[PDB]
């Protein structure tokens, strides 16, 4: 009894025909009973996608694969459902509708709310122990990987306890960050912390940071990159660095800085503009000429982290997002989000592919907070930015985001999407919270408190 | 064809 | 054995505390495996929630129930998936990846793709059998309930097969859909189909077209309405009409009609405005009081539905359509919007409290399509039309349109939520498509 990841869910055949659409094929309470199962977990993958959302994805799908398309690791997954992620409001400890990255991220990671800007405290600033901790403590290894600078919400979340999610360096971290600064007798800023927390694998971009130097503590005067160099991390900048490294553990942890900020988006396309569907023609992307050889895809990242990390016979946690989009250069940019879409089916797909072969890994796939993209219809309304897109099917697609052009994308309180595969994977299905993520993937692995 | 049309009218 | 439907999935503790917010108090492996079941279904009970996509679930429970609340209907359902809805390009036969609701209804209906507007047909104007003309094919009982015009997209794919929705009567059918009309060999308009097709029981607004004289064929020169009368229906205009109905069935066919146009809306409130967030007032929704006891509610249409059709040992279809709205005057209305979503809550759980004790039922709830509505931060900086509301949880909800006033809001292609409850309800996990959703009623009630 092996627990099936869903081989093909495209359409069937001619669509314009009776059935051609349909993405079965058959009763699928036998493929769902043999999705299921308590046996425990040996390890978790877990995938964040900004734009994991169901509208982003449909977009990627129907640009990519066509609207009767089938992302092979995306949509593979059996089960899905629904998850909230409402913040709490500092001040009052009621619920804030619209949460940050920062206020999402720690929910997952430490199983608790908190309040927009936080990193992993709660309404209180107290410090919580995060899930990469919590496995650290148990002997598992961990792996933390993100094609965003290592120092943004998502990978700093698992490392960092600071009271706003700007608090990168000592500088910032001084000026925002007081209470934590070092030279106040905090735990210091975003980097020092991701630093001090030593996962096996951190694999991702923000070299700039890392460029500053300590105002304090026993590594005062140098850079936290020197700073890195001089407690043993590995240190990898490349493609071709990063693929000659046979280890990583404690006494030999790695650290990839493959980008100044945020890694080279895979898609480039104009910024969407207001009309911008019948004012300009229709788009196709184009590959991105930063994007090569030398640098690593989140997919070849994911692949060398859980090579890696699957060395350690007692199991191990890893963390991928896929986040390469900034703002406003990327923007209201269609291509940079169907593109990162579609680097992290890659990501999705090493992943299920080495889970569906070992048998005791936890898939999950999930998809940041809310975001306002939506599919429109191609005829003049629009509004907001807009865009018309060439598809796989030869068909054009118009998009619209709906925040302002000098302003980025905002966010929503819309319930967002999560599947899983493997043991434990049922405990995503239907409606559940943020925060029940963390609880199951610490249940899965037999974490203890 | 409405959702809303155009014409569907007059 | 049996098979459970989540109890209660709401913030288990204080929201402020670690693990406070959690929905899940344990493993939930066991109950999914409870849930599945090959076993043949005996009835199906279709809730469609117009725009219900999950945006507008999450927003009516923010408001309605907390953020940490619980819909013990619409949040009930254990197993859970997304489809796709696109549409198809009738000159090229090509995805359209904005469907409207008679494409999306014609989908799940009949299984075929078609274009926008289109209603039982495909894009070469061939008419397809529905789910409905299936069911009574195989003697199974049928019921056809919706809070808007029985003539609408929803309700009329069941029956209708029209080259246009708009092709509501007589006169509309006569200059829209010329190959539909009576007059000229075609099968007539929509409520003329409707009156053929012969559903055991059909209940919901649109009385404005039975107005209407049919222009040709055995009952011409006299309303629609007393052509249901004469081809024998029990006419019901209110709800105490409705509850005196004591059966229903093919020779005495139920027919209600409640409202000339779409039946009252729940919850009234004022509309979303530019900067409707910061300079006007925070809202809290008031009770519809057009909500007469004399016009049936969603649930109450759905319960006697039930009762109807469920005297039928063969076994029933029964669709439900929760739309009230409609376009602008409910409109661009998140207090109309809201009460829409707790419309449809309160019939699901009639539906699930149904099929849960008869074991044998197959409850569907879905949506048509999302609605470009979202929820923001009280500080949007975001262009469009906004309103600040009062929620359960004593906090302030921002909401926001990206629709021209003076415009009514657009449709999305985003693939949607859709949930299932008892035998095949599996089916609806993970990615489908809206036309899997045919096949899957189909099967699960063995139609040929």
């Amino acid at each position: 009894p092996e627990m099936p990841v869903l081989e093909n869910r495209a359409a069937q055949g001619d669509i314009t025909a009776p059935g051609g659409a349909r993405r079965l094929t058959g009763d699928q309470t036998a493929a769902l009973r043999d999705s299921l199962s308590d046996k425990p977990a040996k390890n978790i993958i877990l995938l964040i996608g900004d734009g994991m959302g169901d509208s982003e994805i449909t977009a990627a799908r129907n640009y990519a694969e066509g609207a009767g398309g089938f992302f092979k690791g995306i949509d593979a997954l059996p089960l899905t459902g629904q998850y909230t992620h409402y913040a709490l409001n500092k001040k009052t400890g009621k619920p804030d509708y619209v949460t940050d990255l920062a206020a999402s991220a720690t929910a997952w990671s430490t199983g608790v709310k908190t309040y927009n800007g936080a990193l992993g405290v709660d309404i209180h600033e107290k410090d919580h122990p995060t899930i990469l901790e919590m496995a650290k403590a148990a002997g598992l290894a961990t792996g933390n990987v993100s094609t965003a600078e290592l120092q943004d919400a998502t990978p700093a979340a698992l490392v960092a306890h600071v009271t706003s999610r700007k608090c990168y360096g000592p500088s910032a971290t001084s000026e925002k960050c007081p209470g934590n600064a070092l030279e106040k007798g905090g735990k210091g800023s975003i980097t020092e912390q991701l630093l001090n927390a030593r996962a096996d694998v951190t694999l991702g971009g923000g070299a700039k940071t890392f460029a500053e130097t300590a105002t304090a503590g026993e590594w005062q005067g140098k850079t936290l990159r020197e700073q890195a160099q001089a407690r043993g991390y590995q240190l990898v900048s490349d493609a071709a660095s990063l693929n000659s490294v046979t280890e990583a553990n404690q006494q030999k942890p790695l650290l990839g800085l493959f980008a100044d900020g945020n890694m080279p988006v895979r898609w480039l396309g104009p910024k969407a503009t207001y009309h911008g569907n019948i004012d300009k023609p229709a788009v196709t992307c184009t590959p991105n000429p930063q994007r090569n050889d030398s640098v690593p895809t989140l997919a070849q990242m994911t692949d060398k982290a859980i090579e890696l990390l699957s060395k350690n016979e007692k199991g191990f946690f890893l963390q991928v997002e896929g986040a390469s989009i900034d703002k406003q250069d990327h923007a209201a940019n269609p291509c940079g989000q169907i593109g990162e879409t579609v680097d992290l089916d890659e990501a999705v797909q090493r992943a299920l592919e080495f889970a569906k072969k070992e048998g005791n890994t936890l898939v999950i796939v999930t998809a940041d907070h809310a975001h306002a993209s939506q599919i429109v219809a191609p005829d003049t309304k629009a509004p907001g930015l807009t865009q018309a897109l060439n598809t796989k099917d030869g068909a054009v697609m118009v998009m619209s985001y709906g925040n302002s052009e000098e302003d980025s994308q905002e966010h929503t309180g819309s319930q967002l999407r999560i599947a899983a595969y493997g043991p434990h994977a049922a405990n995503v299905v239907g409606l559940t919270d943020q925060t029940d993520l963390f609880y199951t993937m610490k249940a899965a692995l037999g974490l203890k408190h | 064809h409405a959702t809303p049309p155009k014409k569907e009218a007059d």
